[PDB]
């Protein structure tokens, strides 16, 4: 939509000698969910298989702890993070009563990408609406 | 001279040229939208008016 | 378009090819070559083997059955 386009215009930028490309998306298409996210990873990056690493590191952390450093890195990149974003992703998904996941293994699949610096990948599973957002931030260097 | 022209004609005639001639010569310079996935779903702009 | 990717497998010849190294010489449409290899998997020519090298990348090779260690 338009608001999703705005919050994606937020998360794609480049400062002096760094280039961050990430976005959020919401779409409806813990034993059964292990395959439900690797398809999102396959469609997100159609050059790496994600059926390989099945017992991965999904750090089932608090979403408040996640959005804390998700806001701290936007302070840390000179962005002054705009608060309405966190209502907009609420307004499509009912951010309060939902659980968060995070693909952060030992060695992620972007370490071989040249110019890689760091990532921040957020999964937000919903139960009543089945609306999983794939919030991802990839900081590169050019 | 100044009756039918005026003194702000260098602003007025240029903007009248843009909304009556140069809007067409921008639409015609890039008329068509080509979808790379399924190269049949095209999209072209016939004309423009404000 | 399906014949130049055959020679690029033959450019690899023995090990295989990764799908984003296709764009090093082709740089064609990223989705046309995305669905071409799915039908080429259905063509029963190529197969999706796994990397002897650094893993977690789509390695494709014709029916040679020839990996390394």
């Amino acid at each position: 939509e338009l608001d999703i386009e705005r919050v994606n215009q937020t998360l794609n930028f480049e400062t002096n000698d760094c280039k961050i490309v990430g976005s959020c998306d919401i779409f409806t298409t813990s034993r059964k969910i292990f395959a439900y996210l690797i398809a999102i990873l396959n469609a997100s990056y159609p050059d790496h298989d994600f059926s390989s690493v099945e017992p991965t590191d999904f750090v089932k952390t608090s979403l408040k702890t996640f959005i804390s450093k998700f806001e701290n890195t936007l302070y840390s990149l000179g962005r002054q993070p705009e608060e309405w974003v966190w209502e907009v992703i609420n307004s499509h998904m009912t951010l309060s009563d939902c659980v968060l996941f995070q693909y952060s293994p030992s060695n992620s699949f972007l370490e071989d990408e040249p110019g890689y610096l760091w990532n921040l990948i957020g999964f937000l599973y919903n139960r009543k609406r089945k609306r999983v957002a794939y919030l991802y931030l990839i900081c590169s260097r050019l | 001279f100044l009756k039918v022209k005026g003194l702000v004609k260098q602003h007025l005639d240029s903007f009248n040229y843009f909304v009556d001639t140069d809007l067409k010569k921008i639409i015609k310079a890039n008329q068509l939208i080509l979808s790379d996935v399924d190269p049949e779903f095209y999209l072209k702009y016939v004309d423009i008016r404000v | 378009e399906e014949a130049l990717v055959y020679s690029y497998i033959e450019a690899s010849g023995r090990e295989g090819i990764w799908s984003k190294t296709i764009k090093a010489r082709t740089n064609l449409h990223q989705h046309v070559v995305l669905k071409c290899l799915k039908s080429l998997e259905s063509q029963r020519y190529v197969k999706s083997v796994k990397s002897v090298k650094f893993p977690t990348r789509k390695i494709y090779m014709l029916y040679s059955l020839q990996p390394s260690v």
